DNA sequence: CGCAACGGCGA
DNA sequence: TTCGCCGTTGCGTATTTGTGTAG
RNA sequence: CUACACAAA
């Protein structure tokens, strides 16, 4: 229902920056302007968050659905 | 199952130290046999893994809708431009021994689905006693009737 | 070492030492192979099924020559030069000519194998060692599907009078209108090609669905006729 | 068809004995001769295609779903002709909207 | 044979020309014309159609023997009522025979035209055209 | 319309036609056909079925009975606690039918004549599609649906009968 | 009908069909208004004025509305085309009516009954009238003996009026399908009317035959419209063997996820709520309208000890522990009290 | 596969012990005599043509059943230009006189010359087959050495002991179904290349591919 | 949906 | 008088698993 | 227990 506390694959704690990432991503998408928002590159944002260049961690960070955005 | 129709039953669960890992520490959630592909022709899953490898590095979510233009050569070159190999393969080490495989292993994010078929629901074991039919005197039918 | 391989090493082991020894040897050889691949490693990749641009051009040329032969047959039909043999109508003879013309030549493997390293290609090694897959599988994945046949004939004009699909005109003569797929799976079929492939796949699923009941009734009748 | 002139009904043939008597239900007869002596016939694959597809062949140039080919209409001088491939013998008919009906 | 699968009528295969006769237009050539659309027309289409119609008229119906050659509507309609009050049967017939054509007395010649068109289409399919 | 020679389309990509797909799906609503069919039913078809097709006039042995229904109305589902509204979640939990009341008014003619008129009355209850114009969640915001225990992201299209949810199929005819 | 979605096993293969993504079901239209318009049309001869002889002698074409023969017209094609244009305008003829012209029996059929399948198709217009005019001019030049008759001919143009600006407006919510229909950009086509349509399967194919006068498409399709919602979940489905796309349509509907958004207020039986869901890294258009169920698992395609042979999968115990595909299964126990005899205690 | 062998049809024929008339995939393999001559494809093809069943209906372009009779007479107006060859046939066959009890029926058959040549069938062969099989008819034919071949068949009197129309129609059916050449029940007969073993003079077992 | 007795009436 | 025909009845159409729903 | 529906191999 939220971004997981740790990455499902390797256990890196992406949940430390889950909330900061969500709100910073909403902000960064807003200045960059449903599908065109998803194609905005978040490499720099996630790197500035401190998360490493790990396929699993960025995958689970950017793809996890937020229940609050749907309910 | 994957979104390309490749069903699978979870046969083995390994701890994090027993699972194979790439040189940069990436390890799988699922290990899928390559023999599931050649007869089933589920190239969409393979292409989706190749595309999602670069999507995860770029931090994007792209469209893989059917009949959209696709160029697997350009997707592989995109993998190369992202800093990976032309194929999505990487140097992998065996988690149990620590020895690298001689072959680079294709590893990447493939969207997988958990089909609602639970072994805890499907499994059944009955002993020598239980409810029997009044007419035939045989056991009742199946798990629902608590004998069969 | 394959399963169901008459004259294979396990069959000989069973013949000489007993089937239990053959089962033990199957387990032992399986452990040897798996422990070897524990270090060798085996994989299949999207690049394992990708043709080089030169091989792609060669496959395109092969398909173009097939379509050229088909167009020559069509030109013969336009001039009234299609003369069926006795017992065959002009339509049936034309259909046979188109079915033979659009068959993939055995040299379709040359571009496939020029793009393949047999020492490192997981897909090719699975196919060639008999582990899984076939040459038609590799050709469909990499080179092209070719002609879709349902009951040993092309796509019949079921949409309307003389029409196979809403995408093709009435009495179309091009091979693509009757189920010839020029694309491979890796290239990605177009919408009508995917419709024809779906027709073929649904036909296969229906065959598997109804053969079970027919063969089951036959099997029960045979069992009851023979069980005594 | 032999229509009775009194009651407007079909008349039977009744070839009795040496001639043809068009016996009707009401009783009137015409007898007749010559043409009325063909009891039955069958013609094997002679006369087809154009007769049974006359409406379709007429409408073909206006049906947008019919195939077209890049050749001139001699009567009309367009560059395209509607192509028809009818029957099990695959007769190719090129027809134009002007009226050209290349047999 | 034309069969109406309504409530009162079922398994009763009334000959087509009899149904045409019960709705007026007693002329048998006119009944044929309702199927062929042109009585005095050439071409192998109309000839084959008309020959089939001849054979259909000149066959002994095992269950409509008395009215097979009858030319008045009264006897045919009364026979139909027995097998299933003249104006009652003929009014209850049009409530079950092509209601989309209309259910009133006025829409009967057009109902017969539509029935002839249906028979023409079936016989065209018989030609394998 | 303008001319076809001067339509600028060379930069129309294949991912632009997915916008046409989106327009089609948004127009239909992905469920909208059967909700619209049900709305058409209980707006015009049920009145058609009642006002027409039911003006019976029979004669018995002699005696003749003639009566027709003039007004028909279906209300949103109701419950007994003063006729409180029946919410879909309450029907699902309590095992009720999400059926809406049907109100009929009929006039009897006998023939001497006796013009008797019957006041409108509840004749029965008609099952209600979720999201139909007679559903309590028809014109509701997502938050408003959430406060009544409803799924805000679902479109409806089904029936609640004896607690279960049922789908009336699209039959091939 | 989705060409992929079906059962993959059993007798139910191909039994339960699925609507395609753009397919709709028509409601009953104003058949009486169109009937009045047709019977007041000077081009349609009434049934009581033309006899069966005149229909075949003058080549009259029978006109049907909802299967009811209402008259005859001088030429079926012109009447069908005129009413198609009227439907394109949308004022006098409802856009959801079916105008079918049978060229083999010369009949115009109008259908407005409930249950017709419809889908919107973009209209392809061409300059075939101007093309023919140029051809006749070039022929006249040839007759006169001009040595430059080719310059009289004009190239053939066929195209759709859909433009990328309209795509942007559709995505921006300004433009809707109703505005597309009212502007004449697209029209609804029913399977019976689809037999009168020559459809380009893609805008790529329409562009390929843009100047081809021998391929004069009436409409242009969007290739994703041949699939249903569950079939569009599969990514790069046209790169997969279609039977496996059918397999996915079956498996895409048993996938665990957020089975309901109001689950805590429901007492449901045999229902599984999976906590964590992810958008696919490679999503499809099906996820614009339905929630994605599943996770973006990292998958290694490799042999690892022979525990994943014959459709087995080796899973990470840690991935299971962290919540990968974890959820809550729900059962219910409803027991009635019958009458006053029974009670709970 | 394709001669209905689809499904369980052939196994159902085998296991249900279906009769010969109920089989949909009946086939024979016939070897030529003199194993020295079963090596020429042309001879085998000639034999295959010679054994394939040919009925009268396959050589008929069209046939007409006329009520007209003949006297050694009222005639149909359409086939009026036939009197020339009727006179020719009557004068060239002084032994086959028209029946003294000839019946008032006729069958005017138009022969397909292209089919006749393509099957190496002669007019004399057809007429001889017709007379032998159908004694109570009187065959009259045009001249083959030319306008198409016309054959007129008059029922004698004995075909009638049902109206005479019905008897004439059944006689038409019997004539059209009469076999001209070949053995019954053989729709097609194609030549196949056979692999067979044989022992030579040296005692070696050689696989003969050219049979 | 098909297959096969069947048994009663036309030959 | 001995057979075809023809409605007219029955019989049968893979196996083993689950879950519901109702009567 | 008798339907029926949804599923699995
Ligand atoms: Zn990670
Ligand atoms: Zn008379
Ligand atoms: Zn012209």
């Amino acid at each position: 229902m939220l971004i997981p506390v740790v990455c499902f694959t390797c256990g890196f704690p992406i949940g430390t920056y889950a909330a900061i990432f969500d709100k910073a991503r909403t902000e960064y998408i807003k200045t960059k302007m449903l599908d065109a928002s998803l194609q905005i590159e978040l490499k720099d944002l996630i790197t500035a968050l401190g998360i490493p260049m790990r396929v699993c961690c960025r995958t689970h960070l950017i793809t996890t659905l937020d229940y609050r955005k749907y309910y | 199952s994957s979104r390309s129709g490749n069903k699978g039953i979870a046969a083995l669960a390994l701890p994090t130290s027993d699972m194979p890992f790439t040189e940069d520490g990436l390890q799988p959630d699922l290990i899928v046999n390559p023999h599931s592909h050649p007869s089933r022709m589920t190239n969409g899953q393979m292409i989706e893994t190749t595309v999602g490898l670069a999507n995860a590095l770029q931090g994007v979510v792209t469209d893989g809708t059917a009949f959209l233009p696709i160029n697997v050569q350009l997707l592989s070159e995109r993998l190369a431009q992202e800093g990976l190999r032309f194929n999505g393969c990487q140097k992998m080490f065996n988690g149990q021994t620590g020895e690298y495989f001689d072959a680079a292993i294709f590893i990447g994010p493939t969207y997988h689905q958990r089909l609602q078929k639970f072994v805890l629901d499907d499994r059944y074991a009955v002993a020598s006693y239980g409810p029997t039919d009044a007419l035939t005197g045989q056991p009742l039918d199946g798990k629902r009737s608590h004998g069969g | 070492v394959g399963a169901g391989s008459s004259g294979g090493i396990y069959h000989l082991i069973s013949r000489r030492y007993g089937p239990q020894q053959a089962l033990k040897m199957i387990f032992a050889t399986q452990q040897l192979a798996l422990n070897y691949v524990r270090n060798a490693g085996f994989t299949v990749s999207t690049a394992d099924m990708l043709l080089t641009p030169e091989a792609h051009q060669e496959v395109q040329e092969i398909i173009n020559e097939l379509l050229l032969e088909s167009e020559e047959i069509n030109n013969r039909l336009l001039h009234g030069d299609i003369m069926p043999p006795i017992g065959l109508t002009t339509h049936d003879f034309y259909e046979k000519l188109q079915l033979n013309a659009l068959k993939f030549p055995d040299r379709i493997l040359k571009p496939i194998m020029n793009s393949i390293n047999p020492e490192t290609n997981g897909l090719f090694q699975m196919v060639a060692t008999g582990a899984k897959g076939s040459n038609p599988n590799m050709i469909h994945i990499m080179a092209g599907i070719g002609q879709i046949e349902i009951n040993t004939q092309r796509i019949q004009p079921q949409f309307s009078f003389g029409r196979t699909l809403v995408y093709y005109p009435r009495f179309a003569l091009e091979a693509q209108a009757y189920g010839f797929i020029c694309n491979s799976y890796i290239a990605g079929l177009t919408s009508p090609e995917f419709i024809f492939g779906e027709m073929n796949g649904r036909f296969d699923l229906i065959n598997k669905a109804l053969s079970t009941s027919s063969t089951g009734y036959a099997n029960r009748k045979a069992i009851f006729g023979l069980q005594s | 068809m032999k229509i009775c002139k009194a009651c407007s009904s079909c008349m039977v043939r009744t070839y009795v004995d040496g001639n043809i008597i068009f016996r009707c239900s009401c009783g009137e007869s015409v007898q007749g001769d010559s043409q009325n002596l063909l009891v039955s016939s069958k013609v094997y694959h002679t006369g087809e295609m154009e007769d049974k597809y006359k409406i379709f062949i007429k409408n073909a140039p206006f049906d947008p779903t019919n195939c077209q080919i890049k050749k001139d209409c001699p009567n009309c001088h367009l560059d395209y002709l509607t192509q028809i491939c009818i029957g099990s013998q695959k007769i190719i008919i090129l027809v134009c909207r002007c009226g050209y009906m290349s047999n | 044979t034309i069969e109406i699968n309504s409530t009162k009528f079922s398994k009763l295969r009334i000959p087509w020309y009899l149904i045409f006769r019960m709705f007026g237009m007693t002329g048998d050539d006119s009944i044929i014309e309702q199927v062929v659309f042109d009585l005095e027309s050439n071409s192998l289409v109309n000839t084959f159609m008309i020959e089939i119609l001849e054979k259909s008229i000149h066959v002994l119906d095992p269950i409509f023997q008395p009215v097979q050659h009858e030319l008045n509507r009264e006897k045919i309609i009364q026979f139909l009522s027995e097998k299933v009050l003249n104006e009652r049967q003929l009014t209850i017939l049009d409530k079950i025979l092509l209601p989309h054509m209309g259910q009133t007395a006025d829409t009967r010649v057009r109902k017969l035209r539509f029935l002839g068109l249906l028979i023409h289409k079936i016989l065209l399919v018989i030609m394998n055209v | 319309y303008g001319p076809i020679e001067t339509v600028d389309n060379e930069e129309l990509t294949e991912a632009d036609m997915l916008s046409f797909i989106s327009a089609a799906v948004n127009s239909t609503g992905l469920i909208g056909y059967n909700i619209k069919s049900f709305d058409d039913l209980m707006d015009n078809g049920i009145p058609q079925i009642v006002k027409q097709m039911f003006n019976v006039d029979i004669t018995y042995k002699s005696v003749q009975i003639q009566f027709n229904f003039t007004d028909v109305n279906i209300e949103r589902p109701q419950h007994r606690n003063n006729k409180i509204n029946l919410l879909p979640n309450k029907a699902r939990l309590c095992g009720l039918s999400y059926s809406g009341p049907v109100n009929l008014a009929a006039e009897v003619i006998l023939t001497e004549v006796k013009r008797a008129s019957i006041p409108p009355f509840q004749v029965s209850t008609f099952p209600i599609m979720r999201g139909s114009n007679r559903c309590h969640t028809h014109h509701l915001s997502k938050t408003a649906k959430k406060e009544i225990g409803e799924d805000p992201n679902e479109p409806g299209g089904y029936f609640i009968a004896r607690g279960g949810e049922w789908v009336v199929d699209l039959l091939e005819n | 009908i989705c060409v992929a979605q079906s059962a993959d096993t059993g007798e139910k293969v191909g039994m339960s069909k699925q609507l395609a993504i753009t397919a709709n079901v028509c409601t009953a239209g104003e058949v009486l208004s169109l009937k009045q318009r047709l019977l007041s049309d000077p081009a349609i001869q009434q049934l009581a004025d033309v006899s069966n002889k005149d229909i075949v002698r003058k080549g009259l074409a029978r006109v049907f509305i909802n299967g009811e023969w209402i008259g005859c017209c001088t030429n079926a094609f012109e009447l069908a085309q005129r009413y198609r244009m009227l439907r394109r305008e949308g004022k006098v003829v409802h856009p959801h009516t079916t105008i079918y012209w049978d060229s083999m029996v010369d009949e115009v059929e109008f259908w407005l009954d409930v249950g017709r399948l419809t889908r919107p198709l973009l209209i392809v217009d061409n300059n075939i009238e101007k093309y023919n005019q140029a051809c006749y001019k070039a022929a006249e030049a040839r007759k006169k003996g001009d040595k430059d008759w080719e310059k009289h001919k004009i190239p053939f143009i066929q195209n759709t009026r859909f433009t990328p600006q309209m795509a942007k407006d559709i995505l921006a919510g300004t433009l809707t399908l109703e505005d597309l229909v009212a502007q004449g950009i697209c029209e609804f086509i029913t399977p019976e009317e689809a037999e009168n349509c020559l459809v380009a399967f893609s805008i790529i194919e329409l562009r390929k035959h843009k100047h081809d006068v021998t391929r004069r498409f009436t409409h242009v399709d969007v290739p994703q419209a041949i699939l249903g919602l569950a079939a569009l979940v599969s990514p790069y489905a046209n790169c997969t063997q279609p039977a496996r796309v059918t397999y996915e349509t079956n498996q895409g509907r048993q996938t665990g996820g957020w089975y309901c958004f109001s689950w805590p207020y429901r007492v449901d039986m045999n229902r599984f709520f999976q906590f964590y869901n992810e958008m696919p890294l490679v999503k499809t258009i099906a996820h614009n309208y339905v929630i994605p169920n599943g996770l973006n698992t990292i998958v290694a395609y490799m042999i690892y000890g022979g525990y994943n042979q014959e459709d087995s999968v080796i899973v990470s115990q840690s991935f299971i522990d962290r919540g990968g595909f974890a959820g809550t299964f729900y059962r219910e126990e409803k027991v009635e009290l019958e009458s006053d005899i029974e009670s709970f205690g | 596969r394709s001669t209905n062998k689809s499904g369980i049809v052939r196994p159902q024929e085998i296991f249900s012990a279906k009769p010969v008339e109920a089989e949909q995939s009946s086939e024979m393999l016939l070897r030529l005599k003199n194993p020295e001559v079963e090596t020429n494809k042309t001879y085998a093809q000639e034999i295959a043509n010679s054994i394939e069943l040919i009925t009268f209906e396959r050589l008929i372009l069209q046939w007409h059943l006329l009520y007209e009779t003949y006297s050694s007479n009222v005639m149909y107006p359409d086939f009026a230009s036939d009197v020339e060859w009727m006179t020719d046939f009557l004068e060239n066959h002084p032994l086959l006189q028209p029946p003294e009890d000839i019946a008032n029926w006729c069958i005017r058959l138009e022969l397909n010359k292209t089919t006749m040549i393509l099957k190496s069938i002669s007019l004399e062969s057809i007429i001889n087959s017709l007379r032998a099989k159908h004694p109570n008819t009187y065959i009259m034919h045009s001249v083959e050495n030319t306008i198409p071949i016309i054959i007129r068949i008059y029922l004698r009197e004995s075909a009638f002991r049902a109206t005479d129309e019905k008897i004439a129609v059944n006689v038409v059916d019997k004539l059209l179904n009469s076999t001209i050449r070949g053995i019954p029940g053989i729709k097609n007969a194609n030549v196949v290349k056979l692999m067979r073993h044989r022992v030579d003079a040296q005692g070696k077992l050689v696989r003969l591919d050219n049979i």
